[PDB]
């Protein structure tokens, strides 16, 4: 999309597809990179496991 | 108490902001509050309703936690939340129903339902949110002994009472001297009347006073005071004290004289106000005492000198009066006024479901009844069913 | 027309939250949304007004996106979101006063603008954002259909009427009976009348009676009740039915005599008082009849006795009245009130602008009569009017 | 001052979002913004009072920040919290106190006290947060000079007047002609009278006109015309011009024939309405021109003929009146109105510390005094006192 470099901070709070998903004004690149965000397990007691 | 309101604005913003097309940025933060109402609410089981003809409901919370994947919500996120929002905001219609309801004599600011105690325990408190609204606010603040304070829009702090005082009268009722009032809402009208028009008075000067004690101290008030009693101005016939004959009264009207107002607290004098009407403020005061004078004028033209004769015959009466309301003022217990609906929001429950008179409250819950013996413990009962209503008011108008 | 509120909601927040020297995680989840405003709305072109002297503008969008990188903002990016803030905030006025002078007859609650109805497509959907407000939260509930609410101080239920009725009359008009009443606003000030003073009455007792039904139904209202009729106690000349002659009225006024006020609901008593005055309540009703009655005193002064003769010569006109006034209620359907000005900025737009009279609202605007026949279509065309107001509210006072 | 209002709104959004056991997260932009209040105002010194008997304090920074590691908050993170919130608002009512109790003459929109001229260095404009309030954004919109507008309900903009007018008058006072009228807070009541009953006038038609000019000009009012003036209908006893002798007003009343109210700007008729009663609007307007004028009843009963003989002696005189009231309008300038309490905070600060009378307010704060000579330099030292009392209702009440 012709930005520029990144310009990362070791130690940002934030990953680089974190301030990429508010950067990039496609929708269909940027739902994926939400995805990949907020994509995490799911603890739950099956048989008493 | 405090997890109670935190249940309702919660919900109340999640049917604001959870909403189609929306970013999901500007939820980010509601559904870290909504998915931990629901961790903390899930196993537990409840039980609503049992007094009057109010219905026994059992409450059983089982759901699961919302997404949080999404960067523009669909409407399959909007669905699958509004049926989770809607179980949810009908158990709060049945709690705050069930605490409106009841009452106590001993401690009266506790919690009394059987849900509202169960939900005071440290395993609720984590579903706390911000306290901002007013009523709140007030509980906080008041339940640490600091200062409240409740902004109000003409207070109902008079009881009604209609009613009058000869300082001078016999059977015959043709030579009367006194006063007459109207206290109602948040408005006095009194009016004095002598029918000799001070013929024989010392100076031809008759001396007024009316002493009108408020049960809650009041604070920055603006009163409107206006120099005419206009309930008291055409002719009546007016019965006796203990309602044996009737007597007449006809009416001309003179302007009141050396009219001074006062604003006590303690016996002490707070303001003072000489001759000076319209818009007047009143900082700190818990009684009014007007007072007031009629003179005899003493140049008259011939239409006037005909109705003021020295003999006994009086078919001219003269009358003083004035008008004092009370605009806005901040007390700080609770009271009734023309702008919110809390008290109508009470008693239409009770009313509905056909609940018997308890210990505290009047019969009907008559507000003349309750304002009169405004006893302490009718004031913790009366914040706790006012702020349950506020609470209730947010969800379901 | 949810799309409309949300580019005035975040138009509101932009200059309130973005000022000069303020942190940036203050408003870092607002440019989030204001930038996303920027790239929805750019490429498109629009057209608004074309109506009565409302004139044509043109709407173009090409705007550049705002930084996200300062740790505390200062006052280049400030003046350089002001440019940007005018030239939407100029838009909303135009599409506001495009929408309130509109009207259409077979489906009013659609929109009627033709920039309205360009923002109702799925494109222009992700400019979403809260929906918060009393009116654009009761225009969502009422969409899908569910039960909504407005709450209001001193609602304009009543249309203007001034008239009478004689129940007993003759040409002489010098032994009358009947009542006379006002209604207007939220007031109601009925009087009864009986030249006779009830002397061949049955058990000297006359029967009044006065039923006021509304146009729509309100529900926990809080109502002021006192027994005079102020206006209609002094002495006046009133013409007759057909303005042919004039009668006189000399009121002397008595008390009222047992009192008994009813609320109604499809014919259904919901709520009575009997002989109880000051504040009372009423939570469900559309119907209210007022009852009182006249009694003849059976005791008598010798002032009095002279007033009341057996014959026909009546100089003294007796006169029993009640007075009501709704302080608050909560309807369903808009209405105008005393607190808030959306009927005023409806009307001053139509006015300014010369718009002719369309198929819908009364010439001018008139409110005695818009509710004396307010169909369900004017109820559709009301609310789109109304809400739209309150959206233009918030930017432009 | 704008950051005097930064300081008030997030230590009030420190009292309601710091709560026990809430998520971390619905916190994480306020403790971003409270942190940075301290790092500003360590190490910096104020002082304020000095005036009246307003004490001396002095105050002084140095507090810790708080911690940013917490998952809920728990008890010990709460009550580390509240003892430095409630220190700055201590510091915030003494320096609201020590603004709204100083004036000046030359520029009364500059900071007086010596505290917020120190907070108006670059040094603290760090500590800015939104500006959401109305009288904080009408602060800002008119400092740039763009349009402002505030909006009031029964808004202040009469002074107080009661008084008459003679047109035809002789020392006997028993054939008068003439107006009488009541200009208080937002209520106008003329009426007009005339002895004879127009028996010589010509066509049996006589003209009345009373002009009310205002002090600022209103935008968009509601208002409530009724046909009848309550308060001049009672018989009375006035004095005369001079207050020598005294003169005798018994009315009967008339309907008002040929009403017409005009809603003037800089004389051009705005709005005008002909014999239309209930509500009304007015756009844009400064003065009000009411006429109405008595025609006598060509056919008369014999009750009413009795009345209005041809010779002098005249014991019934007709009244013709009216009744005008302003329920909300729109102004540009501060005012005073009935619904919020802005005008009691500040003369309650300057009775309770015996403050002296200074160059620009009348003594005592008279509001009859102060929209009688609304100077432009009055207006500018009302908007500083009523935005600075506006700041310090948040905090205390
Ligand atoms: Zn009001």
């Amino acid at each position: 999309f012709g930005m520029q470099r990144m310009h990362y901070r070791n130690g940002d709070p934030q990953t680089p597809f974190q301030i990429a998903e508010q950067q990039i004004q496609n929708f269909q690149v940027a739902n994926w990179l939400h995805f990949v965000n907020y994509n995490q397990f799911r603890q739950v007691v099956i048989d008493g496991v | 108490m405090d997890v109670l309101y935190s249940l309702s604005k919660t919900l109340k913003d999640a049917r604001d902001k959870i909403v189609e097309g929306t970013l999901y940025s500007n939820v980010s933060d509601l559904i870290q509050q909504f998915n931990q109402m629901i961790i903390t609410m899930n196993g537990n089981e409840f039980q609503t309703g049992g007094i009057g003809n109010l219905p026994i409901r059992n409450w059983n919370f089982n759901f699961g936690l919302l997404g949080t994947t999404l960067l523009n919500l669909d409407a399959n996120y909007v669905e699958t939340a509004r049926n989770t929002i809607d179980y949810f905001v009908d158990f709060v219609d049945n709690v705050c129903m069930d605490e409106m309801v009841r009452e106590s004599q001993r401690n009266g600011i506790a919690p009394q339902s059987d849900s509202l105690r169960k939900l005071s325990a440290i395993k609720f408190k984590r579903i706390n949110f911000d306290n901002s609204s007013e009523y709140i606010e007030n509980w906080n603040l008041q339940n640490r002994r600091q200062r409240t304070g409740f902004t109000f829009h003409k207070p109902n702090i008079f009881p009604y009472s209609a009613s009058f005082t000869l300082n001078r009268s016999q059977p015959a009722h043709d030579n009367l001297m006194g006063t007459m009032w109207l206290n109602a809402g948040s408005e006095i009208q009194v009016a004095g009347f002598d029918y000799s028009c001070a013929i024989n008075a010392p100076a031809n000067i008759q001396q007024f006073e009316h002493i009108v004690p408020l049960r809650r101290v009041l604070t920055t008030a603006t009163i409107t005071l206006l120099p005419d009693a206009e309930r008291f101005s055409f002719p009546r016939v007016i019965n006796s004290a203990d309602g044996a004959t009737t007597w007449f009264f006809n009416p001309v009207i003179l302007r009141p004289n050396n009219v001074e107002v006062e604003f006590l607290l303690n016996g002490q004098i707070i303001n003072t106000y000489q001759a000076r009407f319209g818009t007047i403020v009143a900082r700190n005061f818990d009684t009014i005492r007007l007072s007031f004078q009629l003179m005899r004028p003493p140049n008259m033209t011939p239409a006037v000198a005909v109705l003021f004769p020295n003999a006994q015959p009086f078919e001219h009466h003269a009358t003083v009066g004035l008008t004092l309301r009370i605009e806005s003022a901040v007390c700080e217990s609770v009271l009734a006024d023309a702008s919110e609906t809390l008290l109508a929001n009470v008693t239409s429950v009770r009313q509905e479901y056909a609940i018997p008179v308890g210990p505290v409250f009047p019969p009907g819950m008559n507000w003349t009844d309750l304002i009169t013996n405004y006893s302490p413990s009718r004031e913790d009962n009366l914040q706790r069913v006012f702020t349950v209503a506020s609470i209730r008011s947010m969800l379901i108008k």
